[PDB]
RNA sequence: GCGAAUUCGGUGAUCCUAUGCUGCCGAGAAAAGCCUCUAGCGAGGACAUACACGGCCCGUACCCCAAACCAACACAGGUG
RNA sequence: GAGUGAGAAUGCAGGCAUGAGUAGCGAUUAGGCAAGUGAGAACCUUGCCCGCCGAAAGACCAAGGGUUCCUGGGCCAGGCCAGUCCGCCCAGGGUGAGUCGGGACCUAAGGCGAGGCCGACAGGCGUAGUCGAUGGACAACGGGUUGAUAUUCCCGUACC
RNA sequence: AGCUGUCAACCGAGCGUUGAUCCGAGGAUGUCCGAAUGGGGAAACCCGGCACGAGUGAUGUCGUGUCACCAGGCGCUGAAUAUAUAGGCGUCUGGGGGGAACGCGGGGAAGUGAAACAUCUCAGUACCCGUAGGAAGAGAAAACAAAAUGUGAUUCCGUGAGUAGUGGCGAGCGAAAGCGGAGGAUGGCUAAACCGUAUGCAUGUGAUACCGGGUAGGGGUUGUGUGUGCGGGGUUGUGGGACCUAUCUUUCCGGCUCUACCUGGCUGGAGGGCAGUGAGAAAAUGUUGUGGUUAGCGGAAAUGGCUUGGGAUGGCCUGCCGUAGACGGUGAGAGCCCGGUACGUGAAAACCCGACGUCUGUCUUGAUGGUGUUCCCGAGUAGCAGCGGGCCCGUGGAAUCUGCUGUGAAUCUGCCGGGACCACCCGGUAAGCCUGAAUACUUCCCAGUGACCGAUAGCGGAUUAGUACCGUGAGGGAAU
């Protein structure tokens, strides 16, 4: 759920920073959404995990 | 090339007091290749010696462990075949009697 | 007792005959040594090498090297 | 090597009939095997008797309530 | 130019004192005599007695061990003494199955797990499967014989 | 000219001047386990299918091949279900595991320091994950610089400097420009505008179309949108290129483009250049080099005297060689006794480095102006915002670089950098790719060295050493 199946977009790693400046490890996960994508006009759908960026760019399509 | 021969299975005769006592009963003991089985040995013995084999019995024997200054060593394990010849068959002349 | 030169002169089937002959001779020698009536121990080594020679020659003829 | 008699009773199982029976509530494996049913194979096939044959691989010695196993010991412990 | 000087760190390794020829020599049964062997005998062998265990300290297995088993030899290590003896040392020998106990038959818990789903990576689970006896199915009994194996070899009679 | 490895002899047998043992190179064989891969399994042991062959009276049995899974080509088939697709068959090509260090990209401690401790430090260390290569990464300016008529890809070394700075301004941390060097390639190829062609998806039966005039014929849908692939064209910052449109110069022969005539194309084949296995296209294949590596062989000169001694290689005294007086050995300090040394010499084969050919590419019309509110110049990109990471820089006035989440442009008057930001100048031309050398390391192999150790030292290991032994196991681990 943190890896896109089209572009390979993975999570980033970094730090959450407290007011007292305590640095704790955390992830920045990609916003990936389940999409029932198609392959040809009017065809069978297949569930894939696509990031919102790919959906916005039209790299996945629906019917 | 591989040219299989029955004699490849049958390595040596067993020479011992028990073995001679069995030869008196027309029963001969051979050391055989560890992988061999009773049927293979029966076929091989009857082909080599041109004799009817009644039954073949087998037994595995673990090698003895011997001490040395260098430490413990182990002799080879072997497989023996007690071969009974059919009644009415010519005795085998190769055990040395 | 037989050299590679002489072995290369025999036909394929004559080599296979010689191989059986040598295996029978080795079998007899092993029994004679277990009975302890074999004087010339060295015949075992020589017969075994003769078998190895015949195999080598046969394999060379299959691989087209002869 | 030769080799007698070998009957009758009594007692009696924690073993067998018994995967039985009777009672109870906590309500007591699976699969192969075997039997049967068709589907589907089928021109050859079933049964019986006689004779001749095949029947593989691993374990098999010895200790095993012990100085041979677990215990540093030829150890008052432990072992189904 | 220095791995350059030890008496001590409850310092480290090896050798060896003191305690001391002292404590022990591991149950709750117990040994004795005659004869033998031998350089040597309380302990080894044989005979005759005595004593102890006898739901065991008898008999047969699984697990585990691995030649400790049998025959011949040995006796400077080992055995809490000695030793001619040994479960110790050395050489040779010894374990025979269609029916016994397993596999080639079957599954249980559980394990692994084609694809698969999940998970940044590492991986986590699991379907079809495939393994996995402590259980299910499946044909042999009595006698004799070796120094050492025997429902295995042999004899008699069976069964799949 | 002696051999049958060694601890290690002893016995018992044999080979060798018809060349053994031994040394180098290339082949053959290579049980079982192990990624382990026919199936199974407690690694090295249990059980098979299929094909061919062997063996049985037949069953049993025995050889030799072949049979895991996944990914990607190619072929067949196309469920629910119509189009189809998922999937299922068949077949070819790969991957899997291991390795001491060095590389790159990710994840990422704590003891500790701060004489407490949380920011900070330790430290992007230890460890871990994914992947390499013989090296890797980086690399051809959306760079620096500061008005100097500057430098000109990257990497690495020395400086700049314990400086500018940074920092509970505590403990600490800590650049870059510039300058001096190593290396030589200030290296190459692509995307678009616009032509040509193939073909997917829409249309159309009429205009269109058929290179373009001026035409003259003809042919009749060959058309017309839009997408994709493959050839031309285009590779740039003084902006460049396409499109136009003057000028001057140009190998030969075709062939084509409906018919000639001009005239554009495009495409063969001859002359000629210019490159090549490399980054700049790929795979081959001959000849040749006292070029190299993997065995070796030769190689000068004292049996010298006397003395000591078991032994001379000691002492004393003579002579000799030296392109050789390295270092060992030999009964005690040996250039002249031995292995050698200086110096020379040698390779059938295999491998490696060349050169030369074949062979493969590629090119062959270029120069020269003008012209323009014409087209193109790498988009979910840049920019911006939120939360982080990293930079000397700990959020700071915080630029530059970078992850995730939103939002989201312009094609040269464009856009991005010159430490907030704006203006003006200067530099550069992002969102495509490739790239040798200078640098890092040594499991292993060869030749050497030491004011290194010399048996409690040196490796844990001079002795069966990762052995004995200890531990269920990871692991620990001697002594001689
Ligand atoms: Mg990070
Ligand atoms: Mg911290
Ligand atoms: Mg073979
Ligand atoms: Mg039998
Ligand atoms: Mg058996
Ligand atoms: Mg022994
Ligand atoms: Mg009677
Ligand atoms: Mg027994
Ligand atoms: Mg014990
Ligand atoms: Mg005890
Ligand atoms: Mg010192
Ligand atoms: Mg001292
Ligand atoms: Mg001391
Ligand atoms: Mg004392
Ligand atoms: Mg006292
Ligand atoms: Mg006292
Ligand atoms: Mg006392
Ligand atoms: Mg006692
Ligand atoms: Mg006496
Ligand atoms: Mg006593
Ligand atoms: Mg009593
Ligand atoms: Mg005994
Ligand atoms: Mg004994
Ligand atoms: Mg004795
Ligand atoms: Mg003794
Ligand atoms: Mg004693
Ligand atoms: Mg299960
Ligand atoms: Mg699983
Ligand atoms: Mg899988
Ligand atoms: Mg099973
Ligand atoms: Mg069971
Ligand atoms: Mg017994
Ligand atoms: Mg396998
Ligand atoms: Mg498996
Ligand atoms: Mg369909
Ligand atoms: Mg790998
Ligand atoms: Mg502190
Ligand atoms: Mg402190
Ligand atoms: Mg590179
Ligand atoms: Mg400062
Ligand atoms: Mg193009
Ligand atoms: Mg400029
Ligand atoms: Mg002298
Ligand atoms: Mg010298
Ligand atoms: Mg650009
Ligand atoms: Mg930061
Ligand atoms: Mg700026
Ligand atoms: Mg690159
Ligand atoms: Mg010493
Ligand atoms: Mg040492
Ligand atoms: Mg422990
Ligand atoms: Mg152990
Ligand atoms: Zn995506």
């Amino acid at each position: 759920a943190a890896v896109c199946d089209i572009c390979g977009k993975g999570p980033g790693f970094g730090k959450s920073v407290s007011h007292s400046h305590r640095r704790t490890s955390r992830r920045w996960n990609p916003n990936i959404q389940p999409v029932r994508a198609v392959t040809r006009p009017g065809g069978n759908k297949q569930r894939i995990n696509a990031c919102t960026s790919c959906i916005k760019a039209g790299k996945v399509s629906r019917a | 090339a591989t040219i299989t021969d029955p004699r490849d299975i049958i390595l040596a005769p067993v020479i011992s007091e028990k073995s001679y006592g069995l030869i008196e009963d027309n029963v001969y003991t051979f050391v055989v290749h560890p992988d061999s089985n009773k049927t293979q040995i029966k076929i091989a013995i009857e082909k080599i010696f041109d004799v009817k084999v009644d039954s073949v019995n087998t037994a595995n024997r673990q090698g003895k462990r011997k001490r040395t200054r260098t430490g413990f060593g182990k002799r080879k394990s072997t497989k023996r075949a007690i071969v009974k010849l059919a009644a009415g068959s010519k005795p085998i002349d190769l055990f040395g009697a | 007792g037989t050299t590679p030169g002489e072995l290369r002169e025999l036909t394929d089937d004559e080599l296979k005959d010689k191989l059986r002959e040598s295996k029978e001779e080795l079998f007899n020698l092993r029994f004679q040594m277990a009975t302890g009536q074999l004087s010339n121990n060295r015949r075992l080594r020589t017969v075994r090498q003769e078998i190895a020679r015949v195999y080598t020659v046969l394999r060379e003829r299959e691989l087209g090297l002869a």
